[PDB]
């Protein structure tokens, strides 16, 4: 059972869903995780996501955390973001207030790649001047509370009601049934996994010869999961422009 | 605790044991099998010829 | 003197999952020394003296 | 904690100690391996290495096995050898008797690349002719009593007497030592670990930072061994043409 996700292993085995990084940020990432990880005092850091740009400078979006907690039912990750544009140096991804928080919602596109931009939005004529780093924030917290997907019953509580793995899981019975896999954030024996989410916003391929299972979401096409069943890992990937789906409906 | 490492190596040491134990039978039963096998090709002429 | 006295008394009293409270903290304590596990406190409330939900 | 070395990354953190295989040889690889491994009823199979030839056809050597158990204070693991030479498609490599192996052990230079060849050697005049994929089998043989490496107490003993992975093994506690690492054959809670060897046979580098440690063998040079302590990932690889160093005293 492993402890945390290892980008070699992600990049690898999502690489055939069109999930890639380049060579340059491979090698900068390599040797700027560890960097930003101890720097920062983090437990884990790994490498979230990469949203593509119309100047060609994406930004990688990594995602860390110290502890998890039960609070109110929800296992509650207390995480802390940061991007980048070239693999080797980590900014602040700073959180956005709820009032901006609909205002970038409403901004749609796909982002600029300067991180000094800011977008405007018209209401009743007052105008709002929305920074680029905020729509970007608020596209990865939306993907992010939709997907987070890990496999169920991987972790467990402890007696300070805490969120640890559980290091005797022993695998998921059925792999590509999506009964096997949970949202990080649905407690341990809650019974809520990837099932009761809408009908048809998950897609599960699985090799049952050599037992990796790919589930993609169809709701926010661009997020990619696996599970490797004889290895006992897993990791997630996103890689796009970051905008929802809204013509599921038509599409299915 | 020490009685319990105790009982795990008595317990493979007596799986060992069964396997040589039916190793030996098979041992045996195939040594017996010969001999009866032999014995009857030597009494051959003394049936065809007597009996 | 009163050792005796508590020791008969927990090895009198049966646990809600089995018996003889003593053995059971025998048992969990011959656990824990046969593999020093990762965090042995934790250790003893999610493998020893309960069973994770996927274990097998 | 592991349950089973990843040949991806074991090429990716014994690359720099020059243990790589051929691009297309790698592809072949993940394809050919799961293959073979449930056509053989095996629970695991690796790859052990890669033997260089004087035609340029190089072996790959994969090492599988089921369980292993303990016998007369030795943990043996019942395994089985194959080879190919392109990567796709895997031969036996059959054992050799015992004086067979005298003969093969007297042989010495870079293998040819011919599985059809056999060599000759003279006694008292009785002359025997060795084929090649003995001489393979002999120095794989040797070669693996030699290192077959692990973390030390990362094996336990279970129940029915057999040697499975501790998944409760939380690391070792100084990586840059010797005593952190040990051979497969030994019993777990033995005591037995690489400082016992010939001292001056293995060398350890560890990066402090990132965590990982690399143990090089100086009596057979080519093998190497990696330990991840962040990931708690480890593994090894044998690249070379199979020939001990007898000059061991002398180089030192």
């Amino acid at each position: 059972v492993q402890l945390e996700p290892n980008i070699t292993l992600v990049l690898k085995h999502l690489a055939s869903c069109g999930a890639v990084v380049s060579a340059e940020q491979q090698a900068a990432l390599d040797h700027s995780i560890p960097i930003k990880r101890i720097e920062a005092g983090l437990r884990s850091l790994t490498l979230w996501g990469r949203l593509t740009t119309l100047n060609g400078k994406d930004y990688l979006v990594a995602e860390g955390y110290n502890v998890a907690s039960s609070k109110e039912g929800a296992a509650v990750y207390e995480t802390k973001y940061f991007y980048s544009q070239d693999g080797a140096r980590w900014s602040d991804l700073q959180p956005v207030d709820s009032e901006t928080a609909t205002r970038c919602a409403r901004i749609k596109g796909m982002l600029s790649g300067d991180p000094a931009k800011n977008y405007e939005l018209e209401e009743k004529p007052l105008v709002f001047q929305i920074p680029e780093l905020a729509v970007l924030r608020c596209r990865v917290d939306a993907i992010a509370t939709a997907t987070s997907v890990i496999p169920t019953d991987s972790t467990i509580l402890n007696a300070a009601s805490q969120v640890v793995p559980n290091r005797l899981f022993a695998g998921a019975a059925y792999p590509e049934k999506l009964e096997s896999y949970q949202h990080r954030f649905s407690l341990p024996g809650s019974g809520v996994t990837l099932s009761q989410d809408l009908r048809g916003t998950w897609a599960v391929q699985y090799d049952a010869f050599k037992g990796v299972a790919q589930v993609r979401s169809l709701l926010f096409p661009g997020y990619f999961f696996y599970y490797a069943a004889n290895e006992l890992t897993w990791g997630s990937l996103y890689v796009g422009d970051g905008l929802r789906n809204n013509d599921l409906i038509f599409m299915l | 605790l020490a009685a319990n490492r105790s009982t795990l190596a008595d317990k493979a040491a007596s799986t060992a044991a069964t396997v040589d134990a039916w190793a030996e039978r098979q041992a045996k039963m195939e040594a017996e099998l010969q001999g009866k096998e032999l014995e009857a090709v030597r009494r051959r002429p003394t049936f065809v010829l007597r009996e | 003197a009163d050792v005796g006295q508590a020791l008969a008394f927990l090895q009198q009293v049966k646990t809600t999952q089995g018996a003889s409270i003593y053995e059971g903290l025998k048992a969990a304590l011959a656990k824990v020394l046969e593999d020093r596990p990762v965090n042995a406190v934790e250790a003893l409330e999610t493998s020893v003296l309960s069973t994770p939900p996927a274990a097998n």
